[PDB]
């Protein structure tokens, strides 16, 4: 039942802004946090931040504080990633993932969106 | 942040064989390690969580072991559809951190 | 109809081990995680861990890592919880619990009936029953009498009056754990002060752990002082 | 880690009234929170999941709500079967419980004192029992005085579950002394103070009397 659907690929220029969506369905949306992961070439997978879907309060990882904003739309069961002042290094595939707690540990990521490719063309 | 070290960047195997992918945590993460499979174009798919527990629908060919800092993913009876990248993840403390990834080549190849 | 039937009460000494079983019926045993939750006397619920009966994989609370082992036997749809190196504060009722949904969830909709595990160095001992004598000179138009059920182990004890014919006004108090390690309780009943000389009052005490049945007649104390 | 603080520790309400039970999480993570009911000698029963969804078979007078860290279980109109202990839960963590008991008119206890039996003294111990019978509220002060000397550390109390008929409580206080110490004194008294008593009640006996 569980599905996370993201917006399509984005072709942007340096300095512009891009807003990626993550639509959730098949479960109680506010029961699970949404996490955002960056997969940039040569850098591996990096957790960018996560958002409390119940209160809407986001949290950014250290390296993504500033130009990266995480927001919410509970009525549509949708989480958003917005990147401001796009740089070349922001070119990557971006994933949203649901965080689940199974006990005696922090949350892991059992369900991922299909990914969103962001291309920075100069 | 906790670092997850996958020293194996690449490995080649044949259908029917078995391979072990290792992952070294920089801190004691107890048993909170998960393993993922990623095929080209697709997102990562969860294989193991909490070191040794399989996610829904994962064949028992995939087994995980380890606690503390030494962790291993073992893929027995490798099938052509196992052609993919594999990453470990520590979910002991945020921020969640991923291993560098291990590409698994299937000499028979041509599947999934 | 989902049902989880656990093994009977257990008695162990410090340092020993205990293994509780949980027989599942009314659903596909291998399709649902099984959890274990305990509850100390007078305290709340405490999660211990779960097991995936399909795979055998487990996960234990950090407080019990290295001291608890969870297994299952799919051939008899039974899950097990083994806690070793027992100590006094492991005395508690141990439950198995099954989630609501077929995937992993914390919503424990189905519970076993609980298995009491007593950890103590005391040996099995039947109670000593003494009368709580009434008196026409101690009324607050009602007299009170009872039986003192003292120094027994382990829980539980049941008390009736007149083989069950007397029920109204009966109060059988919860047992208290004495510093000696033995339990003790009292059972009282209020009755008309006028019937103390006409009605016979006997308390029927049963301590099945020691296969003990005691009947004690309660009457006013015989005073002979001049 | 999440700490669930339930409040109040005990709620005293009458059948027909509305009960409001609170559960506060040390930090807000999600709405993945359930409520359970538990009666003496029984296993918990799932009431609410996802903070506000009602489990199958639960009457609709139970409802759950929440806002950030603060969660609330509401029982619109209490039935006699609703008085029990209630727990909240998020992941592996449980609240410590809220007891819901029946509030009724104040009722003073009947007080009785029982001396030790000759048979018990022969064994070498003396148990003196003081009985408080069918009173409300549950709170009562029971003090032992031996020859007008306050006793401390040598008595235990036991309370019954709230009576299903009159919604009262009964309490026993057992003073335990060795035969030797029991023979060193004469006057044994049980002093009871309760909201339903205009003045405290004292029951006493003198050792080796009538
Ligand atoms: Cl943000
Ligand atoms: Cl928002
Ligand atoms: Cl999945
Ligand atoms: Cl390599
Ligand atoms: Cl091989
Ligand atoms: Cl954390
Ligand atoms: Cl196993
Ligand atoms: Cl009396
Ligand atoms: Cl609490
Ligand atoms: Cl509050
Ligand atoms: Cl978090
Ligand atoms: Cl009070
Ligand atoms: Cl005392
Ligand atoms: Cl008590
Ligand atoms: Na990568
Ligand atoms: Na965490
Ligand atoms: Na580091
Ligand atoms: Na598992
Ligand atoms: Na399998
Ligand atoms: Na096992
Ligand atoms: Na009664
Ligand atoms: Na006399
Ligand atoms: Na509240
Ligand atoms: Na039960
Ligand atoms: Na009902
Ligand atoms: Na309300
Ligand atoms: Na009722
Ligand atoms: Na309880
Ligand atoms: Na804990
Ligand atoms: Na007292
Ligand atoms: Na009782």
């Amino acid at each position: 039942q569980i599905q996370l659907v993201q917006s399509g690929p984005e072709l942007k220029k340096p300095g512009e802004t891009v807003k990626i969506s993550c639509k959730a369905s098949g479960y109680t949306f506010t029961n699970y946090e949404i996490n955002w992961v960056q997969q940039a070439p040569g850098k591996g997978l990096k957790l960018m931040g996560w958002i409390n879907t119940y209160t809407g309060e986001p949290t950014s990882a250290d390296d993504f504080k500033g130009r990266f904003a995480f927001s919410l739309e509970t009525s549509a069961s949708t989480a958003y990633l917005q990147i401001n002042n796009l740089k070349n290094e922001d070119a990557a595939t971006y994933f949203c993932a649901r965080g689940d707690y199974y006990g005696s540990s922090s949350a892991w990521l059992p369900y991922w969106g299909q990914g969103t490719l962001v291309t920075v063309s100069a | 942040d906790i670092v997850m070290t996958q020293s194996q960047k690449f490995m080649s195997t044949s259908v029917g064989d078995r391979v072990s992918i290792t992952c070294k945590a920089s801190q004691n993460v107890r048993t909170a390690v998960a393993w993922y499979q990623q095929k080209p174009g697709q997102s990562p798919k969860a294989l193991i969580f909490l070191a040794s527990n399989r996610h829904t629908g994962v064949p028992d060919r995939f087994t995980g072991s380890g606690s503390g800092t030494d962790f291993t993913l073992t893929i027995s009876n490798v099938q052509s559809e196992d052609l993919a990248d594999y990453f470990c993840l520590q979910h002991w403390n945020y921020p969640l951190t991923f291993g560098g990834g291990t590409k698994l080549e299937i000499k028979g190849g041509g599947g999934s | 109809q989902v049902q989880l039937v656990q093994s009977g009460a257990e008695v162990k000494k410090p340092g020993a081990s205990v293994k509780v079983s949980c027989k599942a019926s009314g659903y596909t045993f291998t399709g649902y995680y099984m959890h274990w939750v305990r509850q100390a006397p007078g305290q709340g619920l405490e999660w211990m861990g779960w097991i995936n009966p399909n795979s055998g994989g487990t996960n234990y609370a950090q407080k019990f890592q290295g001291r608890v082992t969870m297994t299952r036997d799919t051939s008899i749809s039974t899950a097990y919880m083994e806690l070793s190196r027992l100590r006094s504060d492991d005395t508690a009722v141990y439950y198995c619990a099954r989630g609501k949904n077929s995937d992993y969830n914390w919503d424990f909709q189905h519970w076993g009936q609980g298995t009491l595990v007593t950890v103590s160095s005391a040996s099995t001992k039947g109670p000593s029953v003494f009368p709580l004598a009434p008196s026409s000179k101690s009324t607050s138009g009602t007299a009170a009498l009872g039986c003192l059920v003292k120094d027994y182990f382990p829980e539980p004890v049941t008390v009736s009056w007149n083989s069950g014919a007397l029920t109204s006004g009966v109060h059988t108090f919860p047992a208290v754990l004495q510093s000696s390690g033995l339990y003790s309780l009292s059972s009282v009943v209020t009755v008309p002060s006028s019937s103390l000389g006409t009605q016979t009052y006997i308390c029927n005490v049963n301590h099945k752990p020691s296969n003990t049945k005691v009947d004690k007649r309660v009457e006013p104390k015989s005073c002979d002082k001049t | 880690e999440i700490v669930l603080t339930q409040s109040p520790a005990t709620l005293s309400l009458s059948p027909g009234e509305r009960a409001t039970l609170s559960c506060r999480a040390s930090q807000s993570v999600s709405s993945y929170l359930a409520w359970y009911q538990q009666k003496p000698g029984q296993a918990p029963r799932l009431l609410i999941y996802d903070a506000s969804n009602r489990a199958t078979g639960i009457p609709a007078r139970f409802s759950g709500s929440g806002s950030g860290t603060d969660f609330t279980l509401t029982i619109s109109s209490l039935e006699p079967e609703d008085f029990a202990v209630y727990y909240c839960q998020q992941y592996e963590f449980f609240g410590q419980g809220t007891k819901l008991e029946i509030k009724r008119t104040v009722a003073a206890p009947s007080v009785f004192i029982f001396p030790p039996s000759d048979e018990q003294l022969k064994s070498g111990t003396a148990s003196v029992v003081c009985l408080l019978n069918n009173f409300y509220p549950r709170e009562a002060k029971v003090q032992w005085k031996v020859d007008n000397a306050l006793q401390s550390g040598n008595s235990q109390e036991s309370v019954t579950e709230q009576d299903s008929k009159d919604s009262t409580y009964s309490l026993s206080s057992t003073l335990t002394l060795s035969k030797a110490d029991y023979e060193k004194h004469k006057v044994y008294a049980c002093e009871v103070t309760h909201q339903g008593l205009s003045s405290p009640v004292t029951k006493s006996f003198n050792r080796g009397e009538c």
